[PDB]
This record gives structure tokens, C-alpha cells and sequence, in this order.
């Protein structure tokens, strides 16, 4: 799967939707060909491996142990409830898959809200015990580079990878442990209805002349002000983000956003 | 060489989310089979008791693959209950973004998903460019060169030469295989193809985010309607049209043509994989509150009997968890629904997954593309009738080759093509409504304190409903019933297999440590297990 030339990436699956997977997909200039024969060397992911079962477990293996050394890229929050049966590949525990594992990568990036603090399946009750990275794994020393949302703008991935690929080191990194070039500042100071919200221009609701015209947010919910992201700035796929579509940012990139954040059309 | 034992396939690759196969082989066919979903994350469980204008964004993340799916099945869903019609426009632009939804996920599913199974990339690298390039310019309207497929060769070449395989490392098509059949100017071809439709899907899917704000995980929806007014603007509209237009001749000129060259050269694939019953909800309403509305129509079909496609009733749906991972056996409608884990293990009292089994009228039911083309080439469908029959023509084959897993390979293709246009038809009404001076996307509603609802997608994979209890105003009870659920849920408590289970018996395996003919019909279903299990 690898050796010298490339850099080797082991992409993990957890507890996960397969958006953050998908978000990288997106990729723009560098899109997804250059990254994957180019830049990386993709050495496992199950969505578009062409390795199924033993072969893939193989597969694995055989990118774990290279003497060349592996980043890992990790998807989804780890369910440890129950001893972490609650989700199993090969029969394996995401648990144990990721206690074995990401301990001997080089670097690990925790991609996605899942993944840096634990996400959707985190959210009360919690029935999985779902936990992210960090959170499940610190006793074993392992501190992953967290790059949040739901799904993150996978422009954040790959200036974090390139960074590190560059430097040899992470870049600077937040109190949450996410990179301060992309997560430094608030959704709202970079938002474009920030004079409507200093006037105290807000919409009423959805239907309202008011939101017709672009007013602030705010008041059906907006969660930008406590967010921290780089949305308004990168957008998504070249050409939107939530609140250029009219909706309130439901805060996607925080911790624990799903009970933090909620009721999502509350302020 | 007619192999006797088990086979395993975990992970099953190239799906979404985590599925392990169980096939039990005798004399080289697969004689049994079992199909276990191994995550289980229970949105269902985490919704109860919140606000029900939450649930869309909790349950758009049931999958990332079918994205915006559940958030319209959640809106259509409180929507319902609410009472509320939502207004013209929020219903055209809800359809348009499902349209590019459709468009981008099949074509992904094909290329990035499926092909692996078929296609022998690194035989490729034998092939001769300018015969390849012959082929390509004699099966669609686009002229392909060898310099054009020169350039791919030579690019896999580099890559292959250094000796780190990525995502091929493994692969079973390595060394050659018995069940792989494509010459290498097909394969070269097919190979262009995959690395073209990794940039073209990043189109697809900017279509959504013209109108929807961001891909994956849209953010325009809202109970009453949509929250873009931007996506009135001929601007926006404009830059949706060049995406949908590119995106459609890709569909037209790229994907339909490699998937009938495979299919030809696949054709004993006509051979595995047929299952009996089909189901479908119907999708791209005119009314939100009638099925029948939509350019698809719902219907159920028994024991592949297209002459008497039967009405839908939502209340004849009970889910089974006799052999899946939740408490007891009973099986229960949606409106009743109960999510209570409790895992027993592998095959522990005879339960093996964490997917419930939907069954209708108790039996098991295949819902996706080759449920919607069938069952809407059975209701007359104009568009459907034409698409189907010429695919069928050019393939040399009879009505019953679709009852298969090259059938319904080929059915996603159709609905693709079909779909493709559609859209410039809902584009156009779009067009003329606002025109008409329609400038409202977003109608008022109250919430009720007590109410039922239920809300209905035809998502890429099939038939998906949503169903609420609202109770104080809030959640009390909120079940999905997704697509995957029915196609790859396990048994139920008549020991009926689902529909992947059925149609895996008589599989031939000529490699069981390769054994690519199994997941060429897992594949065929495109399996979520995210979506199934939530
Ligand atoms: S962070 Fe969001 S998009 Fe990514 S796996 Fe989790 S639920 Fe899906
Ligand atoms: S719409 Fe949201 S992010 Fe923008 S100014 Fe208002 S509160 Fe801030
Ligand atoms: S919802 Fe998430 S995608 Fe950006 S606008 Fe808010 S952090
Ligand atoms: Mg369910």
C-alpha cells in the first residue's frame, strides 16, 4: 500500500456517518485525484478501498507496521459503552481498533465533530457511550490534532496535513485543540449580516420580509456568535454556507454543540 | 475448484458504514447467507424528548453518503404533523436539490463504489490507448483520443511503479481473477472514467450547495419551507443550471455508456441476485400531501407480479427484531416504534444485526432503484418506459434479465438518466413560477402539542419514512425506517430472509479467498448501514 515517496494515511471509520469521509471528496485545488496519487499515499479507508474483508484487514496491517511510519485520520466518535461492542469491524471493537493502532501513528487528526468530541451519538442520552479521541484514548498518551465540524470544510484537512507534512509539527493549536489558522475566529465577526445584528436588525421569523431582505439571525437561533469556524470566509464547495442560504449557524464545529446548541432555532 | 465452508466478508469495503456478510458455500454456491450491521449509534433513542424542529439536523446526520435525505424526511415528517402546506417554491427547490442528490450518488456509487468489483485497473496498464480510445468514441457522443487516454495510462504507471497501491493495495482483481472478464482497453477506459467522475462529482454536488448551503450536510431547510431566499435569484438559478447541465452530460455520455459495456461483457450476471418483491414511495411531489402527486408513484409488488401493483398503505409496515440486537421479538409499526439495544453477540439466540427487519404485509421487500424503475415501467411511466427499453435493447436482453443484480445495476443507471432530466423540467417550473410574480418560500405554522406525523423520500437507495409522536409539544417518539433497513436487514420473526440474504443464495464463488462475486451483489443494493441501523 506504501513505502517511501509518499507519505502513508490510514483512515479509520468509527462511530460515523460517512459525511466527513464524503466532505473530503470535495476537495478543492488540490482536488481528491492529486491528494490520493500525488500528495498521499490513502493506504486504508474502507469507503473506497478495494480490499474487502481479510485482504482489507491485511491491508491494515500491512500500513500499521511500515518501518516508513503512517498518520492516521480518524473518523467518527468511539463507542465504549459495553465494553465498546456497540460498534465492531472484523469483529473487533472500534475501541480496541483505535487503542492498538493510533498509538503507533506518527500524527493523528481526529476529522470531524464525531471524532474531536465525541458528536451525534454523544448527544443525551449517550446510549453507546460515544466518546471522541482524545477524550477516550488519553491514557494512552494519544493527542489528536482536532479538525471540527460537522463535517469540517475539508479545505481545514488538508492545510493541516500539508502544514504538518511541511513542518514536521502541528501548527498552533486552541484550548480544544484545534488549529488557531482556521478555528481563531467566531462564524459571526466574519459574517456579512454582522452590521444588521449591530443595528439590531433581526429577522422574526423565516417568512419575514426581514429575512427576505438578509437581517441578522439571531433571534431564530444563530449560534454563530459562540462558534468557531472559518465558514463565511472559505465557504463550502466554492460557493455557499448557512447563512448566505438564509439558516442559522447551529454551531457545528463546538463541543457537545447537539445539547450545547439546542433548541437549534432558540437564542 | 468448487469450494465448501464458510466464507466471511468483514469490513465489507466500499459502502457506507459497517457491514459483515456470512455466506455458508456448498460445492462452490453460496447456499445460506447473513447479513450483520455492526454500528449502532441510536439517534432514535437521543432524539426523544427535544424540540421536533431539531430532528432534521440530529437525523441528516444518520448518513453523510445520502445526505439531506433525512433532513427532508424529518421536514416533510414535522411538516405533516404541523399541518402545514408548504409553499410552491419550497417544494420546487426541495426537489431540486434531491434531484442533484440522486445525481451525485450514482454516479459516485458506480464509479467509486461498484466498479472496483468489475474493473481490473491495473490492466490498464497493458492496454493500447489508441484502440481504447476507438471504443470510448464508439459507444457515447463524446470523442475520446488515445493522447486523452494515453495521459491516464501514464499517470497510473507512476503510481503503480512506486510501489504504494493506496487504495489497491490487495485489491482482489491482482494477479488476475477467474470472475474479473474486461480486456484491457475497457478497463482503461473505465479507469479514465473513475478519475474523470472524481472531479465531476465535486459539481454534482455544488449543485446542492448552490440553493442548500453546503455539501454534505445541507442547511436550508425549515418546517414550512426553505430559508434560501438567494434561491430565487436568476443568478443562483443560473449557476445551478451550468452544474446540472454538466452534470447530466456526464451522466448521458460517460456513465450510461461504461455501464452498458460492462453490462454486456457481465452479462451471466443476469443470473444472480433477483429477489420477489418490490416497494417504493413515489418522489418529487407537486402536493406534499399526496403520493400520487409525484413524478414517481408509490406502489408495493408481490412475487414479482407488475400486473397487479398493489396501492401502499403506510400502516401495513412492522419492523422485526426477533433477530436483531433489541429486546424481545415483537415487531412493531413505526407510530409504536421501540429502539431498546441489547446485543447478544454474533448469532447469540439468533441474532446477528443491529438493523431491525422491515417487512410489509410480513414480507420482505426490496426497495431502491430497481423497486422505482420497475414499478414505475409498470404504471406507464412514460419517461421510465423509453430509457428502460432502449438499455434493454442495446443489451440484447429480455424484461426478466432485470430480476438480477446486473438489472439492477443497470435500473440505478436508468433512474439516473431519468432523473438527469427531470430536473431541467422542475428547473424550467421553477422558472416559470417565479416569473408568475411567486416570490414565498416559507409558509407560518404552530406547533401542536399532540399530533402524528410521518413524512416519505424516495432517497437513492429507496423508500424512506420518517414517523413522529409529538407529545407536550415535543418528541415522544421518533422512528426511522430507512432504505437499507429493508433491503439489508436480517431476518425476521417468520425467518424470512431480507432481500440481500435471498438474493446472495446461488451465488457461484470461484475464489473464496477473493470472493468478488459476493460483494458484486452486496454492492448492487448500495448498501448503507448507517442509514439502516441510525
Ligand atoms: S462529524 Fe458530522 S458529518 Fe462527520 S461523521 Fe460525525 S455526524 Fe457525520
Ligand atoms: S446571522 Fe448569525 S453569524 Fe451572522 S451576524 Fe447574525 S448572529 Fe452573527
Ligand atoms: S452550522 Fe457549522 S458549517 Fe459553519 S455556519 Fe455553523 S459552524
Ligand atoms: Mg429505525
Amino acid at each position: 500500500l506504501m513505502g517511501p515517496r509518499r507519505p502513508s494515511v490510514v483512515y479509520l471509520h468509527n462511530a460515523e456517518c460517512t459525511g466527513c469521509s464524503e466532505s473530503v471528496l470535495r476537495a478543492f485545488e488540490p482536488y481528491i485525484d492529486t491528494l490520493i496519487l500525488d500528495t498521499l499515499s490513502l493506504d486504508y479507508h474502507e469507503t473506497i478501498m478495494a480490499a474487502a474483508g481479510d485482504a482489507a484487514e491485511a491491508a491494515l496491517e500491512q500500513a500499521v507496521n511500515s518501518p516508513h511510519g503512517f498518520i492516521a485520520v480518524v473518523e467518527g466518535g468511539i463507542p465504549t459503552a459495553a465494553n465498546g461492542i456497540y460498534g465492531k469491524v472484523a469483529n473487533h471493537t472500534m475501541l480496541d481498533i483505535c487503542s492498538r493502532i493510533l498509538p503507533k501513528a506518527q500524527a493523528v487528526i481526529a476529522y470531524g465533530t464525531c471524532a474531536t468530541f465525541g458528536g451525534v451519538q454523544a448527544a443525551k442520552p449517550n446510549p453507546t457511550g460515544a466518546k471522541g479521541v482524545n477524550d477516550a484514548l488519553k491514557h494512552l498518551g494519544v493527542k489528536a490534532i482536532n479538525i471540527a465540524g460537522c463535517p469540517p470544510n475539508p479545505y481545514n484537512l488538508v492545510g493541516t496535513i500539508v502544514y504538518y507534512l511541511k513542518n514536521k509539527a502541528a501548527p498552533e493549536l486552541d484550548s480544544l485543540n484545534r488549529p488557531t489558522m482556521f478555528f481563531g475566529q467566531t462564524v459571526h465577526e466574519q459574517c456579512p449580516r454582522l452590521p444588521h445584528f449591530d443595528a439590531g436588525e433581526f429577522a422574526p421569523s423565516f417568512e419575514s420580509e426581514e429575512a427576505r431582505k438578509g437581517w441578522c439571525l439571531y433571534e431564530l437561533g444563530c449560534k454563530g456568535p459562540v462558534t468557531m469556524n472559518n465558514c463565511p470566509k472559505i465557504k463550502f464547495n466554492q460557493t455557499n454556507w448557512p447563512v448566505d442560504a438564509g439558516h442559522p449557524c447551529i454551531g457545528c464545529s463546538e463541543p457537545d454543540f447537539w445539547d450545547a446548541m439546542t433548541p437549534f432555532y432558540q437564542n | 475448484s468448487s469450494y465448501s465452508g464458510p466464507i466471511v466478508v468483514d469490513p465489507v469495503t466500499r459502502i457506507e458504514g459497517h457491514l459483515r456478510i456470512e455466506v455458508e458455500v456448498e460445492n462452490g454456491k453460496v447456499k445460506n447467507a447473513y447479513s450483520s450491521s455492526t454500528l449502532f449509534r441510536g439517534l432514535e433513542i437521543i432524539l426523544k424528548g427535544r424540540d421536533p424542529r431539531d430532528a432534521q439536523h440530529f437525523t441528516q446526520r444518520t448518513c453523510g453518503v445520502c445526505t439531506y435525505t433525512h433532513a427532508l424526511a424529518s421536514t416533510r415528517c414535522v411538516d405533516n404533523a404541523v399541518g402545514v402546506h408548504i409553499p410552491k417554491n419550497a417544494t420546487y427547490i426541495r426537489n431540486l436539490v434531491l434531484g442533484a442528490q440522486y445525481l451525485h450518488d450514482h454516479i459516485v456509487h458506480f464509479y467509486h463504489l461498484h466498479a472496483l468489483d468489475f474493473v481490473d485497473v491495473t490492466a490498464a496498464l497493458k492496454a493500447d490507448p489508441a484502440k481504447a480510445a476507438k471504443v470510448a468514441s464508439s459507444i457515447s457522443p463524446r470523442k475520446t483520443t488515445a493522447a486523452d487516454l494515453k495521459a491516464v495510462q501514464d499517470k497510473l504507471k507512476t503510481f503503480v511503479e512506486t510501489g504504494q497501491l493506496g487504495p489497491f493495495t490487495n485489491a482482489y482483481f491482482l494477479g488476475g481473477h477467474p470472475a474479473y472478464y474486461l480486456d484491457p482497453e475497457t478497463n482503461l477506459i473505465a479507469t479514465a472514467h473513475y478519475l474523470e467522475a472524481l472531479r465531476l462529482q465535486v459539481k454534482a454536488a455544488r449543485a446542492m450547495a448552490v440553493f442548500g448551503a453546503k455539501n454534505p450536510h445541507t442547511q436550508f431547510t425549515v418546517v414550512g419551507g426553505v430559508t434560501c431566499y438567494d434561491a430565487l435569484t436568476p443568478q443562483r438559478i443560473a449557476e445551478f443550471e451550468a452544474l446540472w447541465k454538466e452534470t447530466k452530460a456526464f451522466v448521458d455520455e460517460v456513465y450510461i455508456p461504461d455501464l452498458l459495456v460492462v453490462a454486456a461483457a457481465y452479462k451471466d450476471w443476469t443470473q444472480y441476485g433477483g429477489t420477489d418483491n418490490f416497494i417504493t414511495f413515489g418522489e418529487f411531489p407537486k402536493d406534499e400531501y399526496d403520493l400520487n402527486s409525484r413524478f414517481f408513484k408509490p406502489g408495493v409488488v408481490f412475487k414479482r407480479d407488475f400486473k397487479n401493483i398493489k396501492p401502499f398503505d403506510k400502516m401495513q409496515i412492522e419492523e422485526h427484531v426477533r433477530h436483531s440486537w433489541y429486546e424481545g421479538a415483537e415487531a412493531r409499526h413505526p407510530w409504536k416504534g421501540q429502539t431498546q439495544p441489547k446485543y447478544t453477540d454474533l448469532h447469540g439466540d439468533d441474532r446477528y444485526s443491529w438493523m431491525k427487519a422491515p417487512r410489509y404485509m410480513g414480507e420482505p421487500m426490496e426497495t431502491g432503484p430497481l423497486a422505482q424503475v420497475l414499478i414505475a415501467y409498470s404504471q406507464g411511466h412514460p419517461k421510465v418506459k423509453a430509457v428502460t427499453d432502449a438499455v434493454l435493447a442495446k443489451l440484447g436482453v429480455g424484461p426478466e434479465a432485470l430480476f438480477s443484480t446486473l438489472g439492477r445495476t443497470a435500473a440505478r443507471g436508468i433512474e439516473t438518466a431519468v432523473i438527469a432530466e427531470y430536473v431541467g423540467v422542475m428547473l424550467q417550473e421553477y422558472k416559470d413560477n417565479i416569473a408568475k410574480g411567486d416570490n414565498v418560500i416559507c409558509a407560518p405554522w404552530e406547533m401542536p402539542k399532540q399530533a402524528e406525523g410521518v413524512g416519505f423520500v424516495n432517497a437513492p437507495r429507496g423508500g424512506l419514512s420518517h414517523w413522529i409522536r409529538i407529545e407536550d409539544g415535543k418528541i415522544g417518539n421518533f422512528q426511522l425506517v430507512v432504505p437499507s433497513t429493508w433491503t439489508l436487514g436480517p431476518r425476521c420473526d417468520k425467518n424470512k430472509l431480507s432481500p440481500v440474504e435471498a438474493s446472495l443464495i446461488g451465488t457461484p464463488v470461484a475464489d473464496a479467498k477473493r470472493p468478488v462475486e459476493i460483494l458484486r451483489t452486496v454492492h448492487s443494493f448500495d448498501p448503507c448501514i448507517a442509514c439502516g441501523v441510525h
